[PDB]
RNA sequence: GAGAUUCCCACUGUCCCUACCUACUAUCCAGCGAAACCACAGCCAAGGGAACGGGCUUGGCGGAAUCAGCGGGGAAAGAAG
RNA sequence: GUUCAUAGCGACGUCGCUUUUUGAUCCUUCGAUGUCGGCUCUUCCUAUCAUUGUGAAGCAGAAUUCACCAAGCGUUGGAUUGUUCACCCACUAAUAGGGAACGUGAGCUGGGUUUAGACCGUCGUGAGACAGGUUAGUUUUACCCUACUGAUGAUGUGUUGUUGCCAUGGUAAUCCUGCUCAGUACGAGAGGAACCGCAGGUUCAGACAUUUGGUGUAUGUGCUUGGCUGAGGAGCCAAUGGGGC
């Protein structure tokens, strides 16, 4: 008989293999459709989830309650040191799908990049690409490389560049760089090969890939929660307190017929560490990173047009469980999948952004830099020392400091 | 124009809130909330600025055994106000109105939430203060 | 002359405007059909400012002004205070009072020369009225009703009052303000006069639902056209 | 009155609507080590059939060895209703 | 149906479909297939309540009614009752109807029926009986096979790694309100829309912890009861002593 009252289904069947992701990086799975009329550009980037904070800005949404008003909005900081291009892949269109046609790797592959090719770097002889790089010098190898480029030019439909991150610039323990194929869009195959060939061994900063106040897609793996039951995994209703063999369960897992448990019934297992793709994440700010012209510049990270405070994006006492952010960063609006220091893929939007939520100019008034390691109440060190005055440890130090 | 943003409700069906107007009613017993489609097992809940159906449990005897439209003007549950302000009141209070939105009474004791005042101009006129 | 108007299909146009002989505050959430009626029917000289207070549109109930001065309540942001200042003629001075009874239009009404006030105004704010609105503050309210501001609208030529005022309170009132007060309604039966109407000395805006018969009394008492 | 019932105040996670923590388990390991049950066994749809098949017919198909769970089936077990 | 059989209905007759009613039968089960309802949860049907696109009217507008494609999505919160049904309150776009061993008890519960105690009414000489009422009454086992959920692995490419492609399977978004259009079209009047546009919400989904809240044995830091170390200081025990943050 029919269930007595209608209720919507718990959870989505569009994410059914609710399993641990087979990858840790998070792959793009769909690059923006290429049109030759556009200029040659990259479509993706790799960043690392540093942490969250909130900002104050004025909204320019006419007809809204918050028009010309101040709002406080949570943001996510994604540290994005420049990518290094080390290779080019060409793909050819076949009636069986895209297939890899030819791959050409640059000379002088970085040491952190070469770590990706080894499961045990410590015991390795570091021999990877040692014989390959020799063919960039002799004329016989150089002729073969030119044929590989010419063959890519006349046969391939889409080309991609292999780019890796720079572990030495991050406060993380991992020294193994993250490799990634980033599709090159916007031109003829000959033009994008010439463009990519100039970028070999070069650094591509994030401001060359993405821009201010544009909406991108974030691809990554969510936080792992381990083995979970149906109440936490599928958010089903808890059974009453009087239930004998347990109440954090699903009471009926199917009718007598079809005499099997259907794939659509909520059951316990892995929760979290799933590959997810969130679209429409606006870029509130692209931070400029630390410089040294005469002294170290940090103002270009958290000072606004209305703050004018010499402070960086780093909270007081540092980002919790991440470290200190010293490179370029992207300030995304809202939350982003993954733990701290989880590698994230930023991808250009596959859609056309025409709504007024998109194409809206973002002008920050304030960036919060209070300590996130507790209920922080001070934006900067200097503000805290001015408020509290000298302390006992300052006195005993100044006593020794004469 | 501009519509009301979502706020934390905190007043399900069966909550007894204070009656802040001079109608002689002392409390309002919420029996349903206007505009609630529903969900299996979910109680219809209201925040400030929400029109509710309420009966007065104590007060003048000519108001008791009836159903009155009412609007929540204060709530004890904290709610975010789109500028990072989490505001809550000392008590849950509401006033008795009609379906058109004007009050049966003529004065309001205590503050009225800004979310309720903007959405109901007849309530806002009788408000001593808007918080 | 009584023009009818509505803010966003709401007749309570006393909630969404403040007219004084010199400036006209109008609420922000609106849309031409309302702003016009002001700018149109207003006497060219008197600027029309789109304002808010605390973010809200009920600015007429949150604000008390005459030709001399505007008092805005403690919840007024300084982005707002500034924009009211940088829009009004610098005769009118703006002070952001700090009164427990924020609803300054519900709790005080003033023409160019007197103000009725609600019993419980802070003495402090009694002074900041009679020092900014160059007025003679008079803590008096009708029988029972303490929200003077909302139940009694007055100009410098006449004044309306809640229909349920006594002939005797009428009497006394019409002393203090030395203006002829008529008991009346607006928006077809509404006691809350101030909620329904905004008056100048040369113009009056009432809500779209004001009966002709009322429209008349308005004209008459306000000694308009 | 550890009797049956109805209402009210107070009270509360009974509930909205679930979350987190603690102990002991479960879990993995060293040692030790049962029992119930067992025609053969064990993926489905329809057909026909003792009129609800694991086996048969026709089709869908089918890839070693396993771990933690689970309660849809085995018209599961328990007892010559 | 003011006229007008067929906008919408349909007497007298007459042809069917369905197996969500109750019968009829007794084919399977009596070396037992756990017997009502509710809860939970999934899926399916369409004879469509709402929503999308439409045709018709005794369709001026608004509202409503009939029919088509159509099951994608939704169809609620409560008082009484064990109830299924029923009825009322209220919200709503709508509060449509059904199947799956009258889905679902090694999922629960045990209010009902249906053991043994007991009371009443009626019946019986009596023991006792009552699709009469009432009260109290043990709900056992999974570690096996499969199914399903997750987790290692396996075949082949000489070994091993990096980056990838996509066969195939799943699949997701939904509905409402306000402003404007517009007191406009239409209408004698009363009333009274819609397309574009804007601002928001409901249900659902996937996340996340900057903020607010919850937790808190960091057994972190104060406070505190009883006891104990001769006292101070420093601590400990009271199955987390209690409590604040
Ligand atoms: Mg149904
Ligand atoms: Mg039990
Ligand atoms: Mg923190
Ligand atoms: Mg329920
Ligand atoms: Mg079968
Ligand atoms: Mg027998
Ligand atoms: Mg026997
Ligand atoms: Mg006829
Ligand atoms: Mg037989
Ligand atoms: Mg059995
Ligand atoms: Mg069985
Ligand atoms: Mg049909
Ligand atoms: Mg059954
Ligand atoms: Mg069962
Ligand atoms: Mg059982
Ligand atoms: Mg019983
Ligand atoms: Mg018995
Ligand atoms: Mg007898
Ligand atoms: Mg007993
Ligand atoms: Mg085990
Ligand atoms: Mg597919
Ligand atoms: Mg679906
Ligand atoms: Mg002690
Ligand atoms: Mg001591
Ligand atoms: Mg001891
Ligand atoms: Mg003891
Ligand atoms: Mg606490």
């Amino acid at each position: 008989s029919h269930r007595k009252f209608s209720a919507p289904r718990h959870g989505s069947l569009g994410f059914l293999p609710r399993k641990r992701s087979s990858r840790h990086r998070g792959k793009v799975k769909s690059f923006p459709k290429d049109d030759p009329s556009k200029p040659v550009h990259l479509t993706a980037f790799l960043g690392y989830k540093a942490g969250m904070t909130h900002i104050v800005r004025e909204v320019d949404r006419p007809g809204s309650k918050v028009n010309k008003k101040e709002v406080v909005e949570a943001v996510t900081i994604v540290e994005t040191p420049p990518m290094v291009v080390v290779g080019i892949v060409g793909y050819v269109e076949t009636p069986r799908g895209l297939r890899t046609f030819k791959t050409v790797f640059a000379e002088h592959i970085s040491d952190e990049c070469k770590r990706r090719f080894y499961k045990n770097w410590h015991k390795s002889k570091k021999k990877a690409f040692t014989k390959y790089c020799k063919k960039w010098q002799d004329e016989d190898g150089k002729k073969q490389l030119e044929k590989d480029f010419s063959s890519m030019k006349k046969y391939c439909q889409v080309i991609r560049v292999i780019a890796h991150t720079q572990m030495r610039l991050l406060p993380l323990r991992q020294k193994k760089a993250h490799l990634m194929e980033i599709q090159v869009n916007g031109g003829t195959v000959a033009e994008k090969l010439d463009w990519a060939r100039e970028r070999l061994e070069q650094q591509v900063p994030v401001n060359q890939v993405f821009g201010q106040d544009e909406m991108i897609d974030v691809i990554g793996v969510t936080k792992g929660k381990g083995y979970k039951g149906v109440t936490s995994r599928w958010h089903t209703k808890k059974l009453p307190r009087k239930t004998h063999r347990g109440l954090r369960k699903v009471a009926c897992i199917g009718a007598w017929h079809p005499a099997r448990v259907a794939f659509s019934v909520a059951r316990a297992g892995q929760k979290g560490y799933h590959h997810r793709t969130e679209i429409n994440k606006k870029i509130y700010k692209i931070g400029q990173g630390y410089l040294i012209k005469d002294g170290k510049l940090i103002k270009n990270n958290a000072s606004t047009d209305y703050d004018l405070s010499d402070k960086s994006i780093n909270p007081l006492g540092g980002f919790v469980h991440y470290g200190e952010v010293t490179n370029d960063f992207v300030m995304l609006k809202g939350c982003v999948v993954g733990t701290k220091k989880r590698v994230l893929t930023l991808r250009k939007s596959l859609l056309v952004q025409t709504k007024r939520r998109a194409l809206e100019k973002i002008d920050l008034k304030f960036i919060d830099t209070t300590s996130k390691f507790g209920h922080g109440r001070f934006q900067t060190m200097e503000e805290k020392k001015a408020f509290m005055g000298p302390l006992k440890k300052d006195r005993i130090a100044k006593e020794e400091g004469a | 124009s501009g519509a009301k943003f979502r706020i934390s409700l905190g007043l399900p069906v069966g909550a007894v809130i204070n009656c802040a107007d001079n109608t002689g009613a002392k409390n309002l017993y919420i029996i349903s909330v206007k505009g609630i489609k529903g969900r299996l097992n979910r109680l219809p809940a209201a925040g400030v600025g929400d029109m509710v159906m309420a009966t007065v449990k104590k007060g003048k005897p000519e108001l008791r055994k009836k159903v009155h439209p009412a609007v929540v003007i204060r709530q004890r549950k904290s709610y975010r106000r789109k500028d990072g302000v989490f505001l809550y009141f000392e008590d849950n209070a509401g006033v008795i109105v009609n379906n058109k939105g004007e009050m049966k009474g003529s004065a309001i004791t205590g503050p009225v939430a800004k979310e309720c005042a903007d959405l109901w101009p007849r309530i806002a006129s009788n408000a001593g203060s808007i918080a | 002359m009584a023009v009818r108007a509505s803010f966003e299909n709401n007749c309570e146009i006393g909630c969404f405007a403040k007219l004084t002989n010199t400036y006209c505050l109008v609420a922000i959430g609106g849309s031409e059909n309302f702003y016009s009626v002001f700018e149109g029917e207003l006497s060219d000289t008197i600027p029309v400012v789109h304002a808010s207070i605390a973010g809200c549109r009920i600015i007429g109930r949150m604000c008390v002004g005459n030709r001399h001065g505007l008092l805005v309540p403690n919840n007024t942001t300084d982005q707002e205070l500034q924009h009211i200042r940088n829009s009004l003629p610098d005769t009118v001075q703006i002070r952001r009072v700090e009164e427990r009874l924020s609803a300054l239009g519900n709790v005080t009404t003033c023409n160019d020369y007197v103000a009725l006030v609600h019993p419980d105004l802070d003495r402090e704010t009694e002074e900041i009225l009679a020092d900014v609105l160059k007025v003679e503050v008079f803590r008096q309210t009708v029988a029972d009703q303490v929200l003077v501001g909302s139940y009694c609208v007055f100009s410098n030529q006449g004044g309306l009052v809640h229909p349920k005022t006594s002939i005797e309170d009428q009497d006394e009132l019409s002393s203090l303000l030395q203006v002829p007060l008529v008991a009346g309604t607006v928006n077809r039966g509404s006691e809350v006069i101030a909620a329904g109407m905004v008056v100048n000395d040369w113009c009056a805006f009432c809500g779209l639902d004001t009966t002709s018969t009322e429209l008349s009394v308005v004209e008459s008492v306000f000694k308009l056209n």
